[PDB]
RNA sequence: GGGUGUCCGCACUAAGUUCGGCAUCAAUAUGGUGACCUCCCGGGAGCGGGGGACCACCAGGUUGCCUAAGGAGGGGUGAACCGGCCCAGGUCGGAAACGGAGCAGGUCAAAACUCCCGUGCUGAUCAGUAGUGGGAUCGCGCCUA
């Protein structure tokens, strides 16, 4: 119930997204994270 | 601080093959282990293109973990000679490389065994390495049939063993009691062989 | 007796070629080069019945050249058994003398 | 009410999967094979009989104060002419019997190339399985009078 605090919960319309927590290549923003993994992958790789 | 060697060696091989007897398995897992072991602890010996000795210093041995690197590279030498041993009854040449191979586990042990002279490592690990070491050095000299050195060796580990099986519980001195258990007929064999003359 | 004479080739004593081109001698001892023509005036010149033949050469040798053409013949013992000179008792005996004085001759 | 899973650019550990770079130690006793060297014996030549020293390749018997390892591994394939052997012709020695250096021609592949198995060190790989943790928690299950 921290919520990182509360008040807010109700302020911006009473809720996170509804789709909320779940899977997060699932949700509808339904970012698959490119350049990032790209990013990690090249760093995993070269050491 | 500790290190239960005798009990490591028992349930890794039990667990990985010699309860049916497979000594190349018991290699393969022992090499596998090493692997994982030196990649988790940033040691690596060779970067690509160059090879450095992996010398086992006195300072890291902190950590504790690092003597089963060194405790692997000992049983890995040690599974691959009686693997040969066994190959060895249809392929006589093979008795040679099987000969190396313990002659390099008993270096290892030697220096396991210095590694643990260090004021950083408990009385009970010294003893256990004491122990392993004697012992190894036991089964070469008793595959070149140098039988008064091999009864040297087995009599040091024997009572090494003892020393270990009589201060604490029976339940845990069962351990100990059957590697004494497991190589006194070894020992009654050297006898007859001293006793000849 | 002119057909039971000892054969000396020139090869028997050339320091440049091997015992399977025909060597006999040790390559301490043989010359360079010694011609046919080197080894008669040795040995007529030390007291032998020698004749040399230009016209026959070595099988050994595949080099059709003056140098190493020739064959020298000499006459080791009279039709009894005796020998001509005891100081040359065999035929080994023959190629080291001619080894030995051919470099006195024209070497200088 | 609590605990816990459902959530994450999470973390540690252990047993795994898939895949690329590099590297593959020697000393010997003995036997076979080839070359050179060096001794004898016999012959009128060609040459015939025999003895040692040493080099390099194979085998493979005993060995290690050589290791990070380093087996007496296998597969494809692989032939000049300044390699071996068989050498018509021809040439040289011969009276001949035949023999020598050997062209042309045909011919034979041990090595080196190369791909593995084995062995060692690597560098990774999986929107990863298991176990213990962490951050997170309105929604949703499960466990608790
Ligand atoms: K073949
Ligand atoms: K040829
Ligand atoms: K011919
Ligand atoms: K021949
Ligand atoms: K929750
Ligand atoms: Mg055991
Ligand atoms: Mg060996
Ligand atoms: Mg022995
Ligand atoms: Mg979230
Ligand atoms: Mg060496
Ligand atoms: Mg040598
Ligand atoms: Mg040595
Ligand atoms: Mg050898
Ligand atoms: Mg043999
Ligand atoms: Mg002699
Ligand atoms: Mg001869
Ligand atoms: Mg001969
Ligand atoms: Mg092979
Ligand atoms: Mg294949
Ligand atoms: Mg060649
Ligand atoms: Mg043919
Ligand atoms: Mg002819
Ligand atoms: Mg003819
Ligand atoms: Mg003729
Ligand atoms: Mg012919
Ligand atoms: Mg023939
Ligand atoms: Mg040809
Ligand atoms: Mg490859
Ligand atoms: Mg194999
Ligand atoms: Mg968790
Ligand atoms: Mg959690
Ligand atoms: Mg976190
Ligand atoms: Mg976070
Ligand atoms: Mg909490």
């Amino acid at each position: 119930k921290k919520k990182g605090k509360l008040p807010k919960n109700y302020d911006p319309k009473v809720t996170p997204d509804p789709e909320r927590w779940l899977p997060m290549r699932e949700r509808s923003y339904y970012r698959g994270r490119k350049k990032g993994k790209k990013k990690d992958q090249i760093g995993k790789g070269t050491q | 601080h500790h290190l239960e060697i005798l009990q490591i060696i028992k349930e890794s091989q039990q667990q990985h093959g010699l309860r049916h007897g497979d000594f190349q398995r018991y290699r393969g897992y022992c090499s596998r282990r090493q692997r994982r072991l030196r990649k988790t602890l940033n040691f690596k010996m060779g970067n690509r293109h160059k090879f450095t000795g992996k010398k086992v210093t006195e300072d890291l041995l902190t950590d504790n973990r690092y003597l089963l690197l060194v405790l692997m590279d000992a049983e890995r030498a040690w599974s691959y000679a009686m693997q040969l041993k066994q190959e060895a009854n249809t392929e006589p040449r093979k008795r040679f490389h099987l000969l190396s191979r313990l002659r390099k586990a008993v270096k290892h042990a030697e220096e396991l065994e210095r590694l643990c002279e260090s004021n950083r490592v408990d009385a009970k690990t010294k003893l256990e390495a004491q122990a392993y070491t004697a012992y190894l050095s036991g089964m070469l000299r008793f595959e070149h049939q140098e039988w008064k050195a091999a009864i040297e060796a087995f009599n040091k580990c024997k009572t090494i063993y003892e020393k270990l099986a009589s201060a604490f519980t029976e339940e845990q001195a069962v351990l100990y009691n059957q590697r004494v258990e497991e190589i006194s007929p070894n020992i009654r064999y050297c006898a007859y062989n001293i006793g000849d003359q | 007796d002119q057909d039971r004479f000892i054969c000396i080739y020139p090869a028997y004593l050339n320091n440049k070629k091997t015992i399977a081109e025909g060597r006999r001698i040790p390559i301490s001892k043989a010359v360079e080069n010694p011609t046919a023509t080197e080894i008669q005036d040795v040995c007529s010149a030390v007291g032998l019945n020698v004749f040399l033949e230009k016209n026959k050469m070595y099988s050994r040798e595949w080099n059709r050249d003056v140098q190493y053409r020739g064959r020298v013949r000499v006459q080791l013992k009279q039709e009894d058994g005796s020998l001509c000179l005891v100081q040359f008792p065999s035929r080994k005996s023959v190629m080291l003398y001619a080894a030995e004085m051919i470099p006195k001759l024209k070497t200088r």
